[PDB]
Formats: structure tokens, C-alpha cells, sequence
């Protein structure tokens, strides 16, 4: 039956829009705006507008949580889709607020919520449907208890839109939209997809899995810094799959008296058993079962053993998945990570710029933001912010706006809707932020591209062959029986784009990029914490495909003098990890060094950073590209001839060009500030406008070039060229021809 | 699984004691449970009591802080000792390592027999995959041999998880399309796509574990060096194949040998080949491991290594770079100290304490025989020194053929000619040439595929452009070919060997 379609997550946030894959509306004969009466479980009908999109699958229908709930369906369910041409307009619709969602909101609830909704938007409304209006900073649920042309109507300006007071009580079979869902989670789309694929089949089809007789995932360990909404992820997974959710809090369990903690754990697992399929979430697992060394008391070890016993006994429990939250995998007892236990693992990690933007959109969803704010800028400026940090930032912006309003002035909803947060408030909150994950290793796809560094076409080709081909064409490598190169070593003058090249190749393959700076290697060396190297690689393994970049591999060699040999503990651990790195994982090691001579030869052997790539000083085209990239976010007068500037900057490294651009930018800033000061001084002395300097002019660049310096001398270029020529001269045998 | 299978096949009564379960019970209840388990085993004798996670019950006394924990360990020891009256009751116990448990348990009458299950080899992984895919309906595309070869670092729970993941990938693929009908399951099948996806998603749990297996390398993979083959045979195969001859002639088999020569000339290949010929286990200790022990002052771990070699015997314990620590100290001039170091000192200590009856053969390899500690070349140690020179023409041909075994290579290529023209090349250089040829072939294939897809894009209206590595591919690869070993290094090694040989005078000796 073509009407059968599989529910899927929505992209557009409209509560009356259901997206369909392009080749499906034609098959079902829709018109991209036709009203369709989707049918779901419990004999529930929902009338909505059918849109079109490309990402959607042919048999998938994208539905938002509101239409899903009023249809009593869940993601992956099956619904009947058929057009509803008899969708004539209506006269009176009796909407009514839900008691829970308006427990503390006073006002009209119309001209604030019900008016902006349905205004210039012909939303088809079916009797009994519950729709969500996100206004002010609340999300009010409104249930239509009566429509004049029942059951389905279309809201038009010539409609009464009648409403009254006395909010009704939510019925038993209504899932409040305030409940967590996949749309309430951001910054872990990849990890959320991993968890969904892990747990959907065991939870959505328990009996099918049982008759299947294959091993289900028993324990999923979500680690990552606190505040990433791991509890939110677990609750959303439980809700979207309909699984019973039981929350075990580590501190709560450990607060109880000895024996009462064991009883609580046993009762939690028993309750999960009863209401199968179920998800047991153990928040702060390290609180219950830390490393055995940390555990001291007998009761602590006893409770850890009780948890292990329950995890092992899961085998006889009907489709009960146990999820746990931790800061790091090593923070908990190793016995928990055995098989039949928390064997599945997911690293939520800190969100990226895209993830931060998603989180900001989620947390500002209800906020009536001013048109001035662009959440993209905040997401880019909020490096080191976990989801909890971004929620706190949005809250602080809202409090700043509320404080300003109160200074201007249970509460009227109209002014709350009027109350709007502006980029001033968001920037103030950003100033008073104190991110909680500033020191966490950054693992994300870099935004750098080959355009940011022109030229080096041969280096681009080598990097592509070494990184992109194995991850994009594994079949070719299998066919030709070649092992992909484990890594490469960049060498050349400082500040010539080695980091830029690594980030660009990571971006092209859309692979995660991990940067290990020279200070980190020196920290491991001084502290003799070379074991941390393993963790780094583990991280890189967890984020495969990944480009693990070591900014200064020669940093330790330099620190030692540049009487012993070239071997050192940290580089030795790097060698050990690289040797034990499975090539099936697409983790690519890139090492950068301004001193290839003092690099440990053991790192250049086959199976290691065998390829050596010379990154020389930028050529004229590369210099032009570097100048353009540096000035991309700076207003520059069209008069400036960046081509001429690159022409006259021969022998300049990328760092030197960045220094020139920064000097010109700072000269322009100084001129702007001086002109503003002079203008205000004139105003004071003559009370009695336009920007004196709206752009970085040519004179600014000419002045900056006075302080321009060549950081790389001709002698250094000579040294690097001699190294490269020594490497090349060995590569004789060019005149070899098969007979 | 092993304990339960043994109990089932022998008909013995199997009683399982889970260590975490015992430790979960309150004080006194753990003792009661242990005593009741042993009593039940007594009643249903012959019986096997399997203690899973023994280290949970009886870890090292240092790790047993609470008094009740020590009491539980003592109760377990008392029950093990009292087994003497308990008729034909065998107690098997699982542990991660022998040192993970209280040493008092390893005394006689207590857990004295020990078996190291270890990590399955490629053949073992294939057996496990066949076991776990027995019920699974598999498409003819899947060859479990390839998966077993590619599933390095898996233990069997990892392989079971991999099979489950492949089955679930297939079920997910065939689920959106469709108590459940068994006909669908019979139709349902798993392909190499699912298995390779699972391999990508699989996280092996035993990558750090030392590999102890019979290598698949053969003498054919490294041609030539016939004299070295004979020496290695005399030193490894003869003592294990013909102990009677050694007893008859009253000779002690040599404990080990030291390979020296240019880097990447097949010393590891030779050690693996000799291990394969004798079907002896092969343990490789790379230079980074020795340097890890040296930097961390973990030379005690050396003992463990030898224990491993003793545990899985006959064995070829291979030390890839014995000079790694010597180099790390400077080597040529070094520091102010002597040639002795903690890690090599522990290696000497373990070699001296090795019982020659165990057939554990030590092979050291080094590119710098000069800086090797002389104490290791004494009799009863790596006394024999074998020079592994750069491969000769026949050896070069064999190395090229071995490298180009998994690669489809056009018959047009004359590997004999290529080996002829690669004089002075090490095995590493030939491997580099082969890898460069494969790189060029892959790049050409991908470029041709891109051109074909672009042509389809510009013209909506198929054969492999390059199905094999061709003569021109190798001709181009030879442009980047370089000799890693210069004539000066060959001269150094030849001078070392000539110095060793000159002392071997007295050749004009004849009895009267």
C-alpha cells in the first residue's frame, strides 16, 4: 500500500508541515501544498501540509514531534498518507490551553500565542489535535476541543478562533511536548545516530529481537565532559522509542545507608525488568563504581560488585538496556567494561560550532530574540562551551534582557513576547561565561579549505592520495592489495601552513581533526606522562576517520638541545601507538617539524610517518590566497591590490603575511579610535555622521609594510632546500625501463 | 565457555561461582556461598567448580584492604586445601593474568595447573567466526578467512559481537522493507558489506595484548640466505625435532642467536620463517617496547615476556632492536656509562634462568652490533652472530614476489629484471617500490573512474580501465626508488663480519 510511510525526524520546525522525498509526492499525487490527512495508531488522524525535500527517503515521511504525538506514533512507525481535498475553511475553532503548560502564565493567551499562530498561515487543524506555540519564552500546548466543520478545518482570517479559560487536564494518553525528544538534543548528531542505531531494534521490536536470538547491546557507556546532556540523550532515546526509562543517580545511590544502596540498585533493575523494554540510565557511574583504587570502604566495593552482578544478570531480563554516564572511560572500574556489561561505548564530547549553533537554537527556541542576533556568531565565539554552558549563556542573556525591562518597568504575556534579547545581551553573557570545557581536546571537522592556502598543488595531491583515497575508495586499496600509509611528516620553515594543510585535508575528507601542539608533548615529557599519548590515540580512534596532527614533533628534541640519542619517552609512546594502530580505522597521523634533521629516525620508518613532504615558503599565488583568507572578515577597501602586495612579499611566510594584515588592521583600528575621540572632543568644544575610516585603506597596508619582517632568512630556506635535495638525489634510478 | 564445555563433555557436574556475585553478598554470606558451592560440588562429584573473575574474590593482598575481603580469600584457600578430602572435584578459575590474584592461591594443592588461553590466531579467529556464524545464513560473497585475517586484536567476544553487528546490519537493511517469519530469516543473508561495516565499527579489546602465534611467513617469502636458513634450522629445528640426538651427543642446544646487518633486510622475516618451519610460536619484542621499559624503568616486565615465551613453547622470542636502548643513550659514544642497562640486564638474567629443556629460542636483531652489550654475546646467551646482508638477486626476486602477492600484477612485468636492476636495495626498498607501484595504479584507477563518471554526467548514454599493476606503473615507481643502505653502511657491516671471521684462524689444523 503506497499510503504506508515510515515516520522520521523533521527538519522544518512547523507543526503542520510533513516533508516527503521528491520522488514520492508524484507517486502519491500531491501538489507541494495540499492538505493530507495522515492516519496513525489509536485511530488518530492529523491533517497537515505536504512539503518536498531531497534528504528524505522515498518511503520516509518527516514529521515534527507535535504531529507525531497527536497521531500517537513514534519514529520508525508506519502511517497511512492520503490527500484530504475536503479541507474547506472553518468558522469557529474552540482551542483550549493545557493546564500543565500554562501553570504560571497570565494574560490573554490570544494576540500573544494563538494569533501569531494561524496568522497568514492556513494551518489545517483536526479536532482533538494538540499544537505547540513557542512564544515569549514558553511553549504553550493548545488542544482543539471543537471545530465548526468537524473533524478537520483550515484557519483563515475570517475565523472566530474562539477560546476561553479553565485549562483542561491532560489526558492519560497524551505525551506532553515538554518531554525530551531528539529535537531537544544538539551537538551530538553523530553520537545520537550511533545510539539510535544501537538501541532502536532492541527497544522498538523486543519480541522480534527475542525470536531473532542475536546478542543485543546490554551496556552503553556515554562519556564526555559533564553538561553535554547525556541524561538528556538517554531520556530522549527512551521517549522516542517508547521504552520505559529508569534513572539511577550515582550520588543518590551512594547517599543511602549500607544495604539500602544495594536494595535501591536491585529494585531499579527489577523495575526495569517489569516494564520491559526499558532503559536504565546510571548518571555519574564513576560515583557508584570508580576505579577500584579510589574505592576504599567495604560497602563501596560491595555496591560495585552488586552492580556488576546485575549487569551480568541482564541476560535473563527482557530487553533491558543499561546506559551510563562518565567523564572518561578510565574513570570507572575496568570490570564494568567487560563483555555482557558496558561494552558499547559512545563519546559525546564537546560540541562543535555547528553543534553549538544547534544547541543555541534549541535553548533559544522559545526566546523571542531580536532580529539583531545571529546565533551563528555566538556559536563561533563560544568555543569550549558544552551544552549546559550554552544553556547557561542563553539564560544569562534572557536575564539581562529581563533586568533591563524591569529597570524600564503573574506577568503579562504580551510584554514577555515584546521582551527580546539582542546581540548586546548575548555578548555580555559571553563575557560572563567561564566555559567548563576550555581544556578539553577539540575534535571537529576544521572549516579550513584548500582555498585558504593556495598553491602547493603537489602537496594537495599527495595529501589527497594519502587521506582521501583510503576513506573514499577502500575497494581500490583492497583490489590492489595495498596498505594505506599510516601518516606523513611535513617539514619546512615555520608558519608556512603545515597546520593549514593538515586542517584543509581533514576538511576535504570531512574527517575529524585533532591537533597536538608542541607544548602538549613537552608537558608529557616534563611530567613523564607519556601514557597520555595512548589516550590521544584512543581519542583519534574514537573519532575515526581522523587526522591526528602533531604540530611540533621536534619540540622535545629541541628541548633536549637538538648527550643521549634521538629516542625519547613521548616520541617512543607515539611510535608504540602508531605501530598498534589498525589501518582499518581511518586515523591518519600528520607530523610537522621545522627541524627534520633532529627528528627521531625511528618515526620515519615504513609503517610510520614514512612520507616526508616539504612545505616551502608560499609562492605568489599562495601568498595572494593567504592574504585574501586573512582579510576575509576584515573590511578592506577595493583600492588595495592584494595581488601586488603578494608580488612584493617574496620570501614571506604565511605568518609574516598574517602579521602584515594584522598590523594594517590595527592601524585602521587606531585611526578609527583616534578619529572618534577627535570627533567627540570637537562635539564637547563645539556642540553646534559618517565613519571616518569604514575600511582598511591602502595607506594602512603601506604603513604596515614598514614593520613587515621576513621571519625566515635565506639561510633557513637554504637549509630546507638542501635537506630536500639530499632526499631527492638518493632517488636515482629514474632511467629504469622495462625491456 | 571452556569450563562449561569440559564439564558437559566429561559428564561432570558444573557449578559456577561468579566472583562479583560472591563479593556482592554481605559479610558472612560470601563465606556461606563459597562453602555451599564447594559442598554442592562434593555432593555431585565428579564436578567442576568454575570461579569466574577469581581476581574479584582473591586479588593481590595489597588490593584486599577490608578485613572481610581477606577473610573471603582465606576461606577460598581453606576450601582449596580441603579439596583433598573432596573426591574428584576440580576447581577451574578464570583470571586476566597470573599476577592478578593472590600468590597464595598458586601454591601446590591450590591452583597449580595453569593454561594461558590468550588471543586467537587467524586460524582461531576463523574457527570462532565459523562457530558464531553457524546458524547465520551467509551469502556466498562472504569468505570468513578474509575476516579472520583482518580481525586482528579480537578475542572471540569481539568476534561474536562482530557477527552480531553484521547480522543486525543485514536485518536493518531488510527491515524497513518489511512471531516473525522464519522464511524471511532463511532468505535473509549477510554479505561482505555487512562484515566489513562491522569490522569498521568493531573495537578490538586485545590490541595491546602480546601476539603469540605461529607466523605465516615461509622461507619462500625471503629467498636466498641458504646458509642462514641452515644455521637457523640447526639452532631451532634440530633441538625440537631431534632431542634424542642432542642427548646422545651430550650437547646443550644454543639458547639464542643475534642477527646483525643493514636495516630492513629481513631479520624479522628470517625469525618468523624459522618459527614457521618448526611450527613454534613467535613473540616479537620491538625496540619501542624495550625503550618503554627503559624509560619507565619497567624492566620487571622483561620477566613477564619470558614467562609468556615459556608459557607458549617451543617459541622464538624475537627482540627486533636490541641496540635500541644503546642508541637511545648515544650508542656511538653514548653517555659516560658502560654498555650495561637495566632492560638488557634483565634480559640477560632471564636468559640465564631459562631452562634449555623448554625449547624457547631467543633471536636478537640489531643494525648496530658494535654498540650491543658484550655481556649478551657470551656462551649461554646470544653467542652465535649471524650477518644478514642485503638481499641478493634471487632474494630480491623472492621479496618482490612476496610483496606482490595480494596485488593483481600484469604478466608483462619482469620481476626478475626488476630484481636484477635493484642491486644494493634492501627488502624495505623493494617493498617501497612495490607500494609506490600500487599507489600509482590506485591513483590511475581512481582518476579513470572519475573521468568515466564525469563522462556519464555529461552524456547519460563497463570495464576496468586498469585492473592490474602494469609495466609502466613499476617503471614510474622506480623513479622514486632509493637505496636506504649506502655503500658506507655495507662496508661497515662487511668490516664487522670480516673482523669476526679473521679471528677464526687455526683452519689449517689436522690430527696426526
Amino acid at each position: 500500500r503506497p499510503n504506508r510511510l515510515i515516520v522520521d525526524e523533521a527538519i522544518n520546525e512547523d507543526n503542520s508541515v510533513v516533508s516527503l522525498s521528491q520522488p514520492k509526492m508524484d507517486e502519491l499525487q500531491l501538489f507541494r501544498g495540499d492538505t493530507v490527512l495522515l492516519k496513525g495508531k489509536k485511530r488518530r488522524e492529523a491533517v497537515c501540509i505536504v512539503l518536498s525535500d531531497d534528504t528524505c527517503s522515498d518511503e520516509k515521511i518527516r514529521m515534527n514531534r507535535v504531529v507525531r504525538n497527536n497521531l500517537r506514533v513514534r519514529l520508525g512507525d508506519v502511517i497511512s498518507i492520503q490527500p484530504c481535498p475536503d479541507v474547506k475553511y472553518g468558522k469557529r475553532i474552540h482551542v483550549l490551553p493545557i493546564d500543565d503548560t500554562v501553570e504560571g502564565i497570565t494574560g490573554n493567551l490570544f494576540e500573544v500565542y494563538l494569533k501569531p499562530y494561524f496568522l497568514e498561515a492556513y494551518r489545517p487543524i483536526r479536532k482533538g489535535d494538540i499544537f505547540l506555540v513557542r512564544g515569549g519564552m514558553r511553549a504553550v500546548e493548545f488542544k482543539v476541543v471543537e471545530t465548526d466543520p468537524s473533524p478537520y478545518c483550515i484557519v483563515a482570517p475570517d475565523t472566530v478562533i474562539h477560546c476561553e479559560g479553565e485549562p483542561i487536564k491532560r489526558e492519560d494518553e497524551e505525551e506532553s511536548l515538554n518531554e525530551v525528544g531528539y529535537d531537544d538534543i544538539g551537538g551530538c548528531r553523530k553520537q545520537l545516530a550511533q545510539i539510535k542505531e544501537m538501541v532502536e531494534l532492541p527497544l522498538r521490536h523486543p519480541a522480534l529481537f527475542k525470536a531473532i536470538g542475536v546478542k543485543p547491546p546490554r551496556g552503553i557507556l556515554l562519556y564526555g565532559p559533564p553538561g553535554t546532556g547525556k541524561t538528556l540523550i538517554a531520556r530522549a532515546v527512551a521517549n522516542e522509542t517508547g521504552a520505559f526509562f529508569f534513572l539511577i543517580n550515582g550520588p543518590e545511590i551512594m547517599s543511602k545507608l549500607a544495604g539500602e544502596s544495594e536494595s535501591n540498585l536491585r529494585k531499579a533493575f527489577e523495575e526495569a525488568e517489569k516494564n520491559a523494554p526499558a532503559i536504565i540510565f546510571i548518571d555519574e557511574l564513576d560515583a557508584i563504581a570508580p576505579k577500584r583504587e579510589k574505592t576504599h570502604g567495604e560497602v563501596e566495593r560491595r555496591i560495585v560488585s552488586q552492580l556488576l552482578t546485575l549487569m551480568d544478570g541482564l541476560k535473563q531480563r527482557a530487553h533491558v538496556i543499561v546506559m551510563a554516564a562518565t567523564n572518561r572511560p578510565n574513570s570507572i572500574d575496568p570490570a564494568l567494561r567487560r563483555f555482557g556489561r558496558f561494552d558499547r561505548e559512545v563519546d559525546i564530547g564537546i560540541p562543535d560550532a555547528t553543534g553549538r549553533l544547534e544547541i543555541l537554537q534549541i535553548h533559544t527556541k522559545n526566546m523571542k530574540l531580536a532580529d539583531d542576533v545571529d546565533l551563528e556568531q555566538v556559536a563561533n565565539e563560544t568555543h569550549g562551551h558544552v551544552g549546559a554552558d550554552l544553556a547557561a549563556l542563553c539564560s544569562e542573556a534572557a536575564l539581562q534582557a529581563i533586568r533591563k525591562k524591569m529597570d524600564l518597568i503573574t506577568i503579562d504575556a504580551e510584554v514577555m513576547n515584546s521582551l527580546a534579547v539582542t546581540m548586546d545581551d548575548f555578548r555580555w553573557a559571553l563575557s560572563q561565561s567561564n566555559p567548563s570545557a576550555l581544556r578539553e581536546t577539540v575534535v571537529e571537522v576544521p572549516q579550513v579549505t584548500w582555498e585558504d592556502i593556495g598553491g602547493l598543488e603537489d602537496v594537495k595531491r599527495e595529501l589527497q592520495e594519502l587521506v582521501q583515497y583510503p576513506v573514499e575508495h577502500p575497494d581500490k586499496f583492497l583490489k590492489f592489495g595495498m596498505t594505506p600509509s599510516k601518516g606523513v611528516l611535513f617539514y619546512g620553515p615555520p608558519g608556512c601552513g603545515k597546520t593549514l594543510l593538515a586542517k584543509a585535508i581533514a576538511n576535504e575528507c570531512q574527517a575529524n581533526f585533532i591537533s597536538i601542539k608542541g607544548p602538549e608533548l613537552l608537558t608529557m615529557w616534563f611530567g613523564e606522562s607519556e601514557a597520555n599519548v595512548r589516550e590521544i590515540f584512543d581519542k583519534a580512534r574514537q573519532a575515526a576517520p581522523c587526522v591526528l596532527f602533531f604540530d611540533e614533533l621536534d619540540s622535545i628534541a629541541k628541548a633536549r638541545g637538538g648527550g643521549g640519542g634521538a629516542a625519547d619517552r613521548v616520541i617512543n609512546q607515539i611510535l608504540t601507538e602508531m605501530d598498534g594502530m589498525s589501518t582499518k580505522k581511518n586515523v591518519f597521523i600528520i607530523g610537522a617539524t621545522n627541524r627534520p634533521d633532529i627528528i627521531d629516525p625511528a618515526i620515519l620508518r615504513p609503517g610510520r610517518l614514512d612520507q616526508l613532504i616539504y612545505i616551502p615558503l608560499p609562492d605568489e599565488k599562495s601568498r595572494v590566497a593567504i592574504l585574501k583568507a586573512n582579510l576575509r572578515k576584515s573590511p578592506v577597501a577595493k583600492d588595495v591590490d592584494l595581488e601586488f602586495l603578494a608580488k612584493m612579499t617574496n620570501g614571506f611566510s604565511g605568518a609574516d603575511l598574517t602579521e602584515i594584515c594584522q598590523r594594517a588592521c590595527k592601524l585602521a583600528i587606531r585611526e578609527s579610535i583616534e578619529s572618534e575621540i577627535r570627533r567627540e572632543r570637537e562635539r564637547q568644544t563645539n556642540p553646534s555622521e559618517d565613519d571616518p575610516v569604514p575600511e582598511i585603506r591602502r595607506d594602512h597596508f603601506e604603513e604596515a609594510m614598514r614593520f613587515a619582517r621576513r621571519s625566515v632568512s635565506d639561510n633557513d630556506i637554504r637549509k630546507y632546500e638542501m635537506f630536500a635535495q639530499t632526499l631527492q638525489q638518493s632517488r636515482g634510478f629514474g632511467s629504469f625501463r622495462f625491456p | 565457555l571452556i569450563a562449561r564445555a569440559v564439564a558437559n563433555e566429561t559428564g561432570a557436574f558444573f557449578f559456577l561461582i561468579n566472583g562479583p556475585e560472591i563479593m556482592s553478598k554481605l559479610a558472612g554470606e560470601s563465606e556461606s556461598n563459597l562453602r555451599k558451592a564447594f559442598e554442592e560440588a562434593e555432593k555431585n562429584a565428579p564436578a567442576i567448580i568454575f570461579i569466574d573473575e577469581l581476581d574479584a574474590i582473591a586479588p593481590k593482598r595489597e588490593k584486599t584492604h577490608g578485613e572481610v575481603e581477606r577473610r573471603i580469600v582465606s576461606q577460598l584457600l581453606t576450601l582449596m586445601d580441603g579439596l583433598k578430602q573432596r573426591a574428584h572435584v576440580i576447581v577451574m578459575a578464570a583470571t586476566n593474568r597470573p599476577n592478578s590474584i593472590d600468590p597464595a592461591l598458586r601454591r601446590f594443592g591450590r591452583f597449580d595447573r595453569e593454561v594461558d588461553i590468550g588471543i586467537p590466531d587467524a586460524t582461531g579467529r576463523l574457527e570462532i567466526l565459523q562457530i558464531h556464524t553457524k546458524n547465520m545464513k551467509l551469502a556466498d560473497d562472504v569468505d570468513l578467512e578474509q575476516v579472520a585475517n583482518e580481525t586482528h586484536g579480537h578475542v572471540g567476544a569481539d568476534l561474536a559481537a562482530l557477527c552480531s553487528e553484521a547480522a543486525l546490519q543485514a536485518i536493518r537493511k531488510k527491515m524497513d522493507l518489511i512471531t516473525i517469519d522464519a522464511e524471511v530469516m532463511n532468505s535473509l543473508a549477510v554479505t561482505m558489506d555487512d562484515f566489513r561495516w562491522a569490522l569498521s565499527q568493531s573495537n578490538p579489546s586485545a590490541l595491546r595484548e602480546t601476539v603469540v602465534e605461529v607466523p605465516q611467513v615461509t622461507w619462500e617469502d625471503i629467498g636466498g640466505l641458504e646458509d642462514v636458513k641452515r644455521e637457523l634450522q640447526e639452532l631451532v629445528q634440530y633441538p625440537v625435532e631431534h632431542p634424542d640426538k642432542f642427548l646422545k651427543f651430550g650437547m646443550t642446544p644454543s639458547k639464542g642467536v643475534l642477527f646483525y646487518g643493514p636495516p630492513g633486510c629481513g631479520k624479522t622475516l628470517l625469525a618468523k620463517a624459522i618459527a614457521n618451519e618448526c611450527q613454534a610460536n613467535f613473540i616479537s619484542i620491538k625496540g619501542p617496547e624495550l625503550l618503554t621499559m627503559w624509560f619507565g624503568e619497567s624492566e620487571a616486565n622483561v620477566r613477564e615476556i619470558f614467562d609468556k615465551a615459556r608459557q607458549a613453547a617451543p617459541c622464538v622470542l624475537f627482540f627486533d632492536e636490541l641496540d635500541s636502548i644503546a642508541k637511545a643513550r648515544g650508542g656511538n659514544i653514548g653517555d659516560g656509562g658502560g654498555a650495561a642497562d637495566r632492560v638488557i640486564n634483565q634480559i640477560l638474567t632471564e636468559m640465564d634462568g631459562m631452562s634449555t629443556k623448554k625449547n624457547v629460542f631467543i633471536i636478537g636483531a640489531t643494525n648496530r652490533p658494535d654498540i650491543i652489550d658484550p655481556a649478551i654475546l657470551r656462551p649461554g646467551r646470544l653467542d652465535q652472530l649471524i650477518y644478514i646482508p642485503l638481499p641478493d638477486e634471487k632474494s630480491r626476486v623472492a621479496i618482490l614476489k612476496a610483496n606482490l602477492r595480494k596485488s593483481p600484477v600484469a604478466k608483462d612485468v619482469d620481476l626478475e629484471f626488476l630484481a636484477k636492476m635493484t642491486n644494493g636495495f634492501s627488502g624495505a626498498d623493494l617493498t617501497e617500490i612495490c607500494q609506490r607501484a600500487c599507489k600509482l595504479a590506485i591513483r590511475e584507477s581512481i582518476e579513470s573512474e572519475i573521468r568515466r563518471e564525469r563522462e556519464r554526467q555529461t552524456n547519460p548514454s563497463e570495464d576496468d580501465p586498469v585492473p592490474e599493476i602494469r609495466r609502466d606503473h613499476f617503471e614510474e615507481a622506480m623513479r622514486f626508488a632509493r637505496r636506504s643502505v649506502s655503500d658506507n653502511d655495507i662496508r661497515k657491516y662487511e668490516m664487522f663480519a670480516q673482523t669476526l671471521q679473521q679471528s677464526r684462524g687455526f683452519g689449517s689444523f689436522r690430527f696426526p
